[PDB]
């Protein structure tokens, strides 16, 4: 697998060189943010169940037909899958967020996803939608927690977004 | 003109009690299975080569019990020829067979069944009571098919014999993660090369015979 | 590549569960340590060269016959290689310090080490000396945890080589 | 596995010594007989089917009960197994005969067999009987071939016997 | 599995009770030693190869016969196993040392080891001996490192011993 | 143990079939060859000692430094071992000639070779020379097929060592 | 042994579930049929002997040469066996009618049929005639469903034999 | 296809190892035998026809009833087939002699033998006689090892048929 | 598998005929060469290790970049593979040489190899080169032995070449 650190290494390796001092300073500062980074993750994981639950409700209020006979979220069996999937995607996103790198998300999770959806006849559009719905809810928590030292998390927040979006895009 | 020559006779002299190498194997009659030959299906396989994998698979996967003409599973082994299914998929089809159920599961208790599935699916015996419980729960949620599928799809099965290799006895030699009890319990599950896991003597399969092992305290050091 | 962070992800992933407190605790560990690790890397990176010269050299003192004609240590090409190689070892070590795991070492250096060495008749022994000599020098420029870290990784190789 | 040669080696090994000149001369001689040895084997293999067929007939004429309901050779399924077993035993014996050593026979074939037989309820005595019946028929062929150069096979014949007997004994 | 902390928990659980303040103070102090504990482990792992190498040399100098033809460490294949085993035992010991609990060691490593050795015919006494030889060498390192803050490790040293000894005993 | 005879049995046995003509042909091969093989063994067995001395010696010429104090070649114990070891190689080779297969070699010598050698820091190189030197001597006492056989087995080890 | 009842249990058991309506429906089928089945068995059981004589006989008409000396049909022992055997077939058939499944047939007769027959050189053909002749006679003593059942099982064997 | 040469390759290949002395010995065996084998094939190939006539014929003497109308032996088509078939057996045998293994026989003749024969109601017995009669004739045109070889293969079929 | 003999058979079979007298004479001749054939094989197997070792050295002296960071033989892990592959190809070649037929080589080894190499980014050119380097060294031994009866091996030598070349071509 990969993550922020490992990645920089690998680059350096192909040049055949020790890490540039400049490059260290990327990592040095990356470390400093750790604590923020962690809390971000913690927030998602802590609220996981809810994030999903929420997103789903909204998804089904919008696209009533999914839950009607003949739709893709009907019957129970299917519904279940749909929920499960949402969650997975989320799980991965979180992983990425910790790693500080999209890779894990792309390779384990997003790779092949579109095609699956296609083959089944699952409507990719709707899937993507769900992912966004999730995104917004999630940020909600990341950004409004309890007992955390007040400070600026924007940087992390945006990176979070991106991950969600890579997901949305590749599925869609 | 070398001449000094340290004698080196003493090193050559035989031990007080000597064993041939492979004496340990010849006692315990694990000689045949200890290092165990792997059979692999290869590309553009000949007609005799496939016949040999089938022969092997039915010996390991089935128990060393006797497969009569009637017993054989025509459709599964036709697919194995012409590479529709891999040997890993061939094994899965064998494991879900009236024939596999009739022997093994239908007469056995779930403890004896799960302990048999370990062995035929993977040479090892069960390392711990947890493993037994894990499978027994799986069966109660999701039934015999998911139970079987869990061994063949297990990471351990895939790493030693991913696809294309018929399962062999990995027990009786040290396997990473093994846990002691490996060697001891495998000797109980594996009789001689004449022995088999049959029910024909008296309809029922015997009782588990690894329940008391698996739950023994460590002897006061 | 095996680093603290990747592993916990892996473990989480296998069981199929979210990263819970258990794993984050672990991650936190990696990050706290980093400060020391990073320091060590800056120190090795800077003195690289000098460490390398010293090592290569050492090896020859330790095994004089290598420099005789018809041997491996003999003729510049070989010396060049010898240098190159040690550089590598060092390079990777730094990497591993920064990555916070043996990962980098395992995949570049260790995996396939034996067979390479066998086929080209490189004696592990040599490398080892190189490393040891290094370790000794590093044991001056560094101190406290930074030092400790440096050692760990250096050793890790010694053990893999032997 | 093991055979005549390998065996002698192993012995020598425990003494820790090079092979005795005397001992070589055992092997040297053993080689010389090869041709005889081979033909012997060839004779069995060539007649295999029949050897069995024959033995069986006689076995069942003697021990009528085996084939009666309640006996061990009834019904078909059981009968079939019994025939298979006879063949296996024979097969091994042959193997041994070639090797010039009991081992192979003892380990693969005889090892565990008694216990199995017990568990099944199969009457060991009858099994043994069968083995003998086979023995006699087999020797019959070994000893009376056609188109082979005439000479003395006794030595081989006796060794053959022994193998059969080891079988009989360990089963019984 | 189990370790120092988990263990105390479990005890508390059967009483059905919150942890005693006294009991916390065990754990509190256990934490304080961590750093020492860690270094100890680090020392073993760092020297692993050597520890073994060493112990072996000494083992074979003492019990010459093991390496004589017909002995248990002869020939190569056997020797290899013997080395492998040593390593394993060591590996476990280390694990325990970190956990702060014998359990892990007892369950995976020790339990049934004796019986195995018996079945193989490997001489249990010699195995035990090896384990001790290892012990002494190992302690050697634990106790004499370089660049560590000087202080008292005894407590840890003794616990290390015990682990080795449990091993020795149960094998023997 | 892998000899011609054992193998065909094994193969026959796996398929579950009687030894048919196919296998006997093979066996016949082993027996015809034996005469040459056996001859070779008688020759090695007789000159054993002398071969051993010569080899050990050679190694030291090839690697003078071994005999210096603080090295492996130094001090009688080590020399004794060195002798012993080579004896073994030879011993087994003879065995294999007679058994008509690599079997004896594989099971005694080859299996576990690497790790043993690694853990005790025996350099394959050494052994090799020993063997080569031997091969050269044997290349006088023997001739024609007998010789050919001797070589085969000797080499087999060289390749396993390297 | 495969009967309707055993199977549904088995299927229920595999899935790990209680017997639900699905299976009971099936069972019910078996029980209602039984009345006919049972009737058929009473009829065969009674006329057994006569059926057997007739069959054996038939076979000889069909294959005169069997009765010639040096053949298999020749000499009373063989005739006795021939009788015995057919008795068996019949016996089992009755069983199967009563058990309400092929089970009894499969396990006694069918499994191993081929090999037995091969090794003793019993020609399936013979048996078949026996059966056919039987079937024809049974086609008088019975009628309607009872008959139908009888046939099914009789045939089942024909197919297994052929 | 199973010949000596293919097998040793296969075995070598499975283990993942080079062909060592063990296997070559075996191969050598095959080649030495060949001279005799080849001779035998030349002899059968030449007398083919005559052997076939004789055999077919024999079968009819042995089983007179076959030639009666409404039987299998009756009417030319069948006789033609009968001839064809035996030709085949012979053909393959020659092949196997030359290939130096049962291979050719196994794949053409033996595999599927049973079922074919069952479905078309060919009695193994017949074939067997054919073969035996042949064997007897061959027992004149050949002698010594050539003969021995011929037999082996002929028998191999007898056993497979029975 | 297939080999020279079996092949001829198969052809003959489809014609439906006994072997042509002409065709026998191919095989008859083939037998005569056997001894030569064998020695050839023996020579390769005996020198295997070396052949490779040698070829490699030369390969890397030429294409320095393979062993530079970013090249395909770097790092160790990859290097190892590269060596392993060379060997395999050799192994097969030998097999073929004995069989007297390319097949085995083509089917087990060469088939698909190009594409694999491509997908990985292994430079097929270089692979081919290696194969040749091997070829020359190998012939070297085949053609210059000691203690073999002197005579002409050319015929075999050329066939050997061809095998190597099939390899080179299909990879390239
Ligand atoms: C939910 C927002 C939408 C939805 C989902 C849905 N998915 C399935 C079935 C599957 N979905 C997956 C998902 C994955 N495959 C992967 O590799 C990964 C990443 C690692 C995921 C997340 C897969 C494998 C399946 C097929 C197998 C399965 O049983 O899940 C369904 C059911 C399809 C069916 O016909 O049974 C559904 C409904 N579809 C919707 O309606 C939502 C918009
Ligand atoms: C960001 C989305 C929000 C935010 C984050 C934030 N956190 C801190 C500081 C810390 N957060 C943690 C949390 C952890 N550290 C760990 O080791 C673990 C795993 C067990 C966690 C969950 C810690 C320890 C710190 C340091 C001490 C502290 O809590 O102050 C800050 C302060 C700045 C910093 O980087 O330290 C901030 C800003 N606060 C916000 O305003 C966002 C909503
Ligand atoms: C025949 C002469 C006598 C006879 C034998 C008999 N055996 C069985 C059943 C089994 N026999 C074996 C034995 C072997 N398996 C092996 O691999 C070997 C050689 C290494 C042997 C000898 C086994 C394992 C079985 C069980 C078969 C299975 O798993 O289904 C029976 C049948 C008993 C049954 O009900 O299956 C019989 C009859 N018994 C006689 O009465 C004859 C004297
Ligand atoms: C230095 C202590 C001694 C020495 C070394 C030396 N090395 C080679 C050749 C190689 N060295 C390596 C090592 C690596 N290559 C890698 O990719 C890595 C991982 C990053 C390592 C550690 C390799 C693979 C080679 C083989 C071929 C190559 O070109 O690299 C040589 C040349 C030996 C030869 O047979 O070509 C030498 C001599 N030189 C000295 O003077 C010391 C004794
Ligand atoms: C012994 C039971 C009967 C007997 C045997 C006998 N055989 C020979 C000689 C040979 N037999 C063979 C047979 C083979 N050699 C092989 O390589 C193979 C496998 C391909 C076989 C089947 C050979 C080649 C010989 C040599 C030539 C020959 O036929 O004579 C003898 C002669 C003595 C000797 O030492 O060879 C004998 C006695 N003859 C009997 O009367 C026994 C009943
Ligand atoms: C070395 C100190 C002594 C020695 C060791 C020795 N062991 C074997 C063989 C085996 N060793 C084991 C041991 C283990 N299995 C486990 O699960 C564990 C950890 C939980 C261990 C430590 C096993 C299973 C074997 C048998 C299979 C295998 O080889 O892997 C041997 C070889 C004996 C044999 O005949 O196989 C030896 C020599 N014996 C000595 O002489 C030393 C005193
Ligand atoms: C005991 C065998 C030896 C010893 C130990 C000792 N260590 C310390 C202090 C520390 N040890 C470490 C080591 C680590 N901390 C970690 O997080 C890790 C894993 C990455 C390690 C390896 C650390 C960081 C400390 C704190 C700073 C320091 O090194 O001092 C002490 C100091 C007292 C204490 O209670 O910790 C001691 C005594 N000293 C001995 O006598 C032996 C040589
Ligand atoms: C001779 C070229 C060099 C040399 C050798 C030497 N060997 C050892 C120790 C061992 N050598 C072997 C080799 C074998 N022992 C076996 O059982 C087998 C298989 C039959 C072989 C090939 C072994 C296993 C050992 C280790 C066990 C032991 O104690 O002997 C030594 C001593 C090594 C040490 O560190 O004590 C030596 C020195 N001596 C020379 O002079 C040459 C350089
Ligand atoms: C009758 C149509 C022909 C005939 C038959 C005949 N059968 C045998 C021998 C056997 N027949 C059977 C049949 C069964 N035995 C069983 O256990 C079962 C399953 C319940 C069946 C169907 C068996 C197994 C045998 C072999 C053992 C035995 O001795 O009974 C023979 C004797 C063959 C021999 O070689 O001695 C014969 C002749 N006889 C006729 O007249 C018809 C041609
Ligand atoms: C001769 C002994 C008796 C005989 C023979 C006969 N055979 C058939 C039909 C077939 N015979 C074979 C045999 C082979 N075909 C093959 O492919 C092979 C292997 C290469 C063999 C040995 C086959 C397959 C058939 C069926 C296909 C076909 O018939 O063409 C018949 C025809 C019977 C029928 O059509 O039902 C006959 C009559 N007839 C005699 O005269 C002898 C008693
Ligand atoms: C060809 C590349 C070189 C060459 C070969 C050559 N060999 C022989 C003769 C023989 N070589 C062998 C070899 C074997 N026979 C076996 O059974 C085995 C495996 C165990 C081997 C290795 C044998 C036995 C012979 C026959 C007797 C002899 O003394 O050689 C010849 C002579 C011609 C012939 O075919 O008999 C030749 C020419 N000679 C060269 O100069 C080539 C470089």
């Amino acid at each position: 697998m990969q993550d922020a650190f490992t990645k920089a290494i690998v680059a350096a390796d192909l040049r055949g060189s020790f890490l540039s001092e400049q490059e260290l300073n990327q990592l040095t500062n990356l470390v400093k943010e750790s604590n923020k980074r962690l809390d971000a993750v913690n927030a998602i994981t802590g609220n996981a169940a809810e994030i999903i639950s929420d997103a789903a409700h909204k998804l089904f209020a919008e696209q009533t037909d999914l839950i009607r006979p003949g739709g893709n979220a009907y019957p129970n069996r299917r519904m279940a899958a749909c929920l499960r999937d949402m969650e997975i995607i989320l799980r991965y996103v979180s992983y990425a967020l910790l790693a500080g790198d999209a890779s894990v998300l792309e390779d384990r999770c997003l790779n092949g996803l579109k095609e699956t959806y296609v083959a089944l006849g699952t409507p990719t559009r709707s899937v993507a939608r769900a992912v966004q719905l999730m995104k917004e809810t999630a940020i909600g928590y990341v950004n409004s927690p309890s007992g955390v030292t007040r400070g600026d998390c924007s940087a992390l927040v945006n990176e979070a977004a991106t991950y969600f979006d890579k997901a949305a895009a590749s599925i869609a | 003109e070398p001449k000094r020559v340290a004698p080196y006779a003493q090193y050559l002299t035989p031990a007080v009690e000597a064993t041939p190498d492979a004496a340990a194997q010849t006692k315990l009659g694990i000689t045949a299975v200890a290092p165990d030959q792997a059979v692999e299906l290869r590309p553009n396989f000949g007609e005799a080569e496939v016949q040999a994998v089938i022969r092997a698979a039915y010996k390991q996967i089935f128990g060393n019990t006797y497969i009569l003409e009637a017993d054989r599973v025509v459709i599964a082994e036709s697919l194995l020829r012409n590479g529709s299914i891999s040997v890993r998929e061939f094994v899965r089809l064998l494991a879900k067979s009236d024939l596999y159920r009739d022997r093994f599961f239908r007469t056995a208790s779930n403890n004896r069944f799960i302990e048999l599935n370990f062995k035929h699916f993977l040479g090892r015996a069960p390392y711990s009571q947890a493993e037994i419980g894990e499978h027994f729960n799986r069966y109660h949620k999701s039934g015999y098919d998911a139970e079987i599928d869990s061994y063949i799809d297990s990471d351990e099965y895939r790493r030693v014999f991913g696809e294309n290799t018929v399962p062999y006895f990995r027990g009786f030699k040290y396997q990473v993660g093994q846990a002691a009890r490996g060697f001891d319990q495998m000797q109980q599950l594996f009789a001689g090369d004449a022995g088999s896991d049959t029910d024909r003597g008296i309809g029922a399969q015997p009782a588990a015979k690894l329940t008391f092992p698996l739950s023994r305290p460590l002897g006061v050091t | 590549m095996k680093t603290v962070i990747t592993e916990v992800i892996a473990s989480a992933d296998s069981q199929g569960r979210f990263l819970n407190n258990t794993e984050l605790q672990a991650a936190n560990g990696r990050f706290q340590r980093a400060t020391a690790s990073m320091e060590a890397a800056r120190a090795l990176t800077s003195n690289a060269d000098s460490l390398v010269k010293g090592a290569v050299q050492e090896v020859y003192n330790k095994f004089p016959y290598l420099t005789q004609p018809g041997q491996m240590g003999y003729g510049d090409t070989n010396q060049a290689k010898c240098a190159r190689d040690i550089s590598h070892y060092l390079r990777f070590i730094t990497y591993s310090l920064v990555a916070g795991g043996t990962g980098p070492l395992d995949d570049y250096i260790v995996a396939g080490l034996r067979e390479v060495n066998r086929t080209f008749n490189l004696s592990p022994s040599w490398y080892i000396e190189a490393l040891k000599h290094i370790k000794g020098k590093v044991g001056s420029q560094l101190s406290g945890q930074p030092l400790t870290e440096a050692n760990a990784y250096i050793d890790y190789c010694i053990n893999a080589l032997s």
